[PDB]
Formats: structure tokens, C-alpha cells, sequence
């Protein structure tokens, strides 16, 4: 929390076996997990709770 | 740059798969298919004057 | 024998200077007219000894309803990948 | 004016030769300079 | 002025924005199917991306 | 490949190479001036349809 | 991103990546023409963007009748003259802060007091 830069470096790690074909995908398998890990990654809460207000 | 034919684009563009893959042209390069004129008549040319 | 000429694009007279020129309308009208161009002075061409300026100065021949003095304006000082290609039929017996 | 410019003659083409002959307008569409007499 | 029918051409971009590819398809008339715009530059004689 | 490609030979020479591209504009210091602007304007006011 | 285009067919290029040096290359899916990238960067998603808000500027900005006219000062010139207007993007988030171009120089400044 105290860095001026709040940020997340992530990395996929390979199996073992080796792909040859993956590389043309491979930053195409970079955006398709990217998009996915934005979107149903569930932080915390209920789902469909779109917005919380609270009233006195 | 040693284009497609309409048979063969049509079948890419189809659900063959996901996606064509990115080096697909230089995969088929070395198949042998889908050459160009220039190519094609120069082997030609030096299978003449091979002989 | 179907053509008694040779049938090659002929690359011989590619290495000739050629200005391509828009006209306005009133000037296009009469120098485009195929009842005309029997090889007389049209007027001058008068470009200035360091370059950067160009003019156009017809003759009296206008007959004073149209302006004796243009500029030609150089929108491309360098032009490439364009050229001027003739086309005419070929000779068809033997 | 002083004569510090070069003017040259411009002239009609004879029409003796326009006849029976189109001169057309070649654009190659490229990124490169393509040359018909050496490339 | 001349023939005074209508032809309507529509532009549409497919998918949403949560989506990993939206692609942009237009409709011509007498086609029965929306083709990827970059086919139709290349029908027009535009072939470089 | 084709064996008939069905051609139109034609007789063609390339001659000139296009080196300028020039625009003539009429010079607004010329006394016959003026005449133009009215012709240019005489163009949006006809009315050729009887 | 710095979009790059093929020298020879002037198609789009597309980073591949070549072990045998461990570096970034971008080629080209017809013609196979490379070229080292000079940036490590391939991709951007900019989920909260700020590309437009000042779209629409041009050399005769102050000759629109219709922009307001502001009496603030221009800090590169020292002139009071200037035509202001609101952000241009069509988001519903986006703050109410101005711009202001001045009528002397084409320096562009903000109002903003928050994070400038
Ligand atoms: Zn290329
Ligand atoms: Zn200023």
C-alpha cells in the first residue's frame, strides 16, 4: 500500500511438455485471460448487488 | 506474397477453427502449397537448365 | 504472323521530363479541344533562376477575356511511381 | 523585370500525331519507387 | 433525381464491450449476409491493411 | 495452371515519367482578373432548365 | 501501442518472439519481413482514458461564435482573451472541469485545482 504506484505483475508458467504451436497464441492467451480475470473475478460480495447505499 | 485461393479462404474463414493461426502463411510456405508466379517459373526454369 | 509488330511494352522514352498540370475550367476548355494543337506557341514558361516560383505567360491570343499571366503552382516537387503510357492498335496482317 | 529566370517556349502538340492514339495516366500504388527500366 | 428507389447500408459493430474480439460487419444490398468490412475495401481495390 | 488466359494485345510505349505536379491558377495582379471571378460566379447563377 | 506497418507490402506487423536471443521481434504474416521492436510493449487497456478531451482544437478555435469567452489568465503568455469549454467525452463520468484556449499563443490550460 505505501508504493505511490498501486500494481500486479502476473506470469503463466508453462508445463513441462513444451508447445510449439502456443506461441503464435501465446500474448493472444495473455489478452483472453485478461479479459476473464476483469470480468468473473468475484473480490468479494454477492452477485447481481449491483450498488450499496447507506441511509440513517 | 504467395496469396490464398477462394476454396481455401472460405474454409479458414468457416469454423475450421477458432482462429487462423497467426504464422499460417509461413507454415504452408514450406509445405510447398500456394506458391507465386515468380517462384513457380524460376523451379521451372532451372529444371531446364538442369539438363 | 497475326501481328507483324513487336508486341513489348517499349521502355525507350521513359527517361523524359513530363509536368502533370490541373487547369482551371475557362483554360482547360480550349486547350483540350482536339479541333486545336496545330503545333503554335501557346505562350511561355518562366522559372526563376534560384527556383521556388514558377509562372505561366500566355500569348495575346486569349483576345483579352481571360487573365495573360498564371502560376504554376507546385503542389509535388517530387513525384513518384506515376507515368504516361500511349496506347494505339497494331498492324494485323503477317 | 530584370532577366534573372530562364523562359521557355511552350508549344502545342501537332495534331498529326494525337490521331489513332491515346496517352493515359500509369500510377503504380506502392510504398516503394518502382521503376520500369531497372527494377 | 433519376430512379427514386432507396438503399439502406448499415455498419454494425458485433459483440460488447466485455467481449474479446468486436468485429465491424456491413450489410449490402442483394448479399443475404453481413460481410467484415476489410473484405469490402479489398473488393474496392484497397488490399494493404 | 491455365492454359487460355484470353488477352487484347495493344501497342504501348511508356513516354515521359511525371516529375511535377503543378496547379495553374490565374494571377490575381493581372488586369484581365476579375473576369474570371465573374465567370466563376455566372457558373452558381444560370439557370439552364427552361 | 505505436502500431507498426510492414516496409514492403505495408500490411500489419506482429510480435513473435525468438529464443535464440531471448528478444521481441515483429513480422509480418505474408511477406516475412522482421524488424526489432524498440519498446517492450505490445498491449494497452485503458479502462478509465482521458484520449479526447481536449479533441477538436484547430488553429481557428476562437473563430466558433458560439464557444464562451473567459477572462482568466494564460500562464505561458499573459493574455486575457480565450475561448473555454467543457471535456468532450460522452462518458456519464467525467468531471465538469474546464479547458481554455488562448486566442494569442493555442496554449491549452485547465481549471482543475484537484490533481491539475
Ligand atoms: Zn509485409
Ligand atoms: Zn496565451
Amino acid at each position: 500500500d505505501n508504493d505511490e504506484k498501486l500494481i500486479i505483475r502476473c506470469r503463466v508458467v508453462r508445463p513441462k511438455s513444451l508447445d510449439a504451436e502456443t506461441e503464435a497464441e501465446e500474448d493472444h492467451m495473455l489478452k483472453k485471460i485478461e479479459n476473464t480475470m476483469l470480468e468473473n473475478i468475484t473480490l468479494r460480495g454477492v452477485e447481481n448487488i449491483e450498488r450499496v447505499v447507506m441511509m440513517k | 506474397y504467395a496469396t490464398l485461393t477462394i476454396d481455401e479462404a472460405e474454409k479458414r474463414m468457416d469454423k475450421k477453427s477458432g482462429e487462423v493461426p497467426r504464422w499460417l502463411m509461413k507454415h504452408l510456405d514450406n509445405i510447398g502449397t500456394t506458391t507465386t508466379r515468380y517462384d513457380r517459373t524460376r523451379r521451372k526454369l532451372k529444371a531446364v537448365a538442369d539438363q | 504472323k497475326v501481328y507483324e509488330e513487336s508486341l513489348d511494352l517499349d521502355l525507350e522514352r521513359s527517361n523524359r521530363q513530363v509536368w502533370l498540370v490541373r487547369l482551371p475550367m475557362f483554360l482547360a476548355e480550349k486547350w483540350r479541344d482536339r479541333n486545336n494543337l496545330h503545333g503554335q506557341e501557346l505562350g511561355k514558361i518562366r522559372i526563376n533562376k534560384d527556383g521556388s516560383k514558377i509562372t505561366l505567360l500566355l500569348n495575346e491570343n486569349d483576345n483579352d477575356s481571360i487573365p495573360h499571366e498564371y502560376d504554376l503552382e507546385l503542389t509535388k516537387k517530387v513525384v513518384e511511381n506515376e507515368y504516361v503510357f500511349t496506347e494505339q492498335n497494331l498492324k494485323k496482317y503477317q | 523585370d530584370p532577366n534573372e529566370y530562364n523562359e521557355f517556349p511552350l508549344r502545342a502538340i501537332p495534331k498529326e500525331d494525337l490521331e489513332n492514339m491515346r496517352t493515359h495516366l500509369l500510377k503504380f500504388q506502392s510504398k516503394k519507387k518502382i521503376n520500369p527500366v531497372t527494377d | 433525381k433519376g430512379s427514386r428507389f432507396i438503399s439502406t447500408l448499415q455498419v454494425k459493430l458485433y459483440g460488447r464491450e466485455g467481449s474479446s474480439a468486436r468485429t465491424i460487419k456491413a450489410t449490402l444490398p442483394y448479399i443475404k449476409q453481413d460481410i467484415p468490412i476489410v473484405i469490402i475495401f479489398r473488393a474496392l481495390g484497397i488490399i494493404p491493411d | 495452371y491455365i492454359p487460355y488466359v484470353k488477352t487484347i494485345p495493344k501497342k504501348t510505349a511508356i513516354v515521359g515519367t511525371v516529375c511535377h505536379e503543378c496547379q495553374v491558377m490565374p494571377s490575381m495582379n493581372d488586369p484581365n482578373y476579375h473576369k474570371i471571378v465573374e465567370q466563376r460566379r455566372n457558373i452558381v447563377k444560370l439557370n439552364n432548365k427552361e | 501501442t505505436t502500431f507498426r506497418f510492414c516496409r514492403d507490402c505495408n500490411n500489419m506487423l506482429y510480435p513473435r518472439e525468438d529464443k535464440e536471443n531471448n528478444r521481441l521481434l515483429f513480422e509480418c504474416r505474408t511477406c516475412s519481413y522482421v524488424e526489432e521492436a524498440g519498446s517492450p510493449l505490445v498491449y494497452r487497456h485503458e479502462l478509465i482514458t482521458n484520449i479526447g478531451e481536449t479533441a477538436g482544437v484547430v488553429q481557428d478555435i476562437g473563430s466558433d461564435p458560439t464557444l464562451p469567452r473567459s477572462d482568466r489568465e494564460c500562464p505561458k503568455c499573459h493574455s486575457r482573451e480565450n475561448v473555454f469549454f467543457q471535456s468532450q467525452q460522452r462518458r456519464k463520468d467525467t468531471s465538469m472541469v474546464l479547458f481554455f484556449v488562448c486566442l494569442s499563443c493555442s496554449h491549452i490550460f485547465t481549471s482543475d485545482q484537484k490533481n491539475k
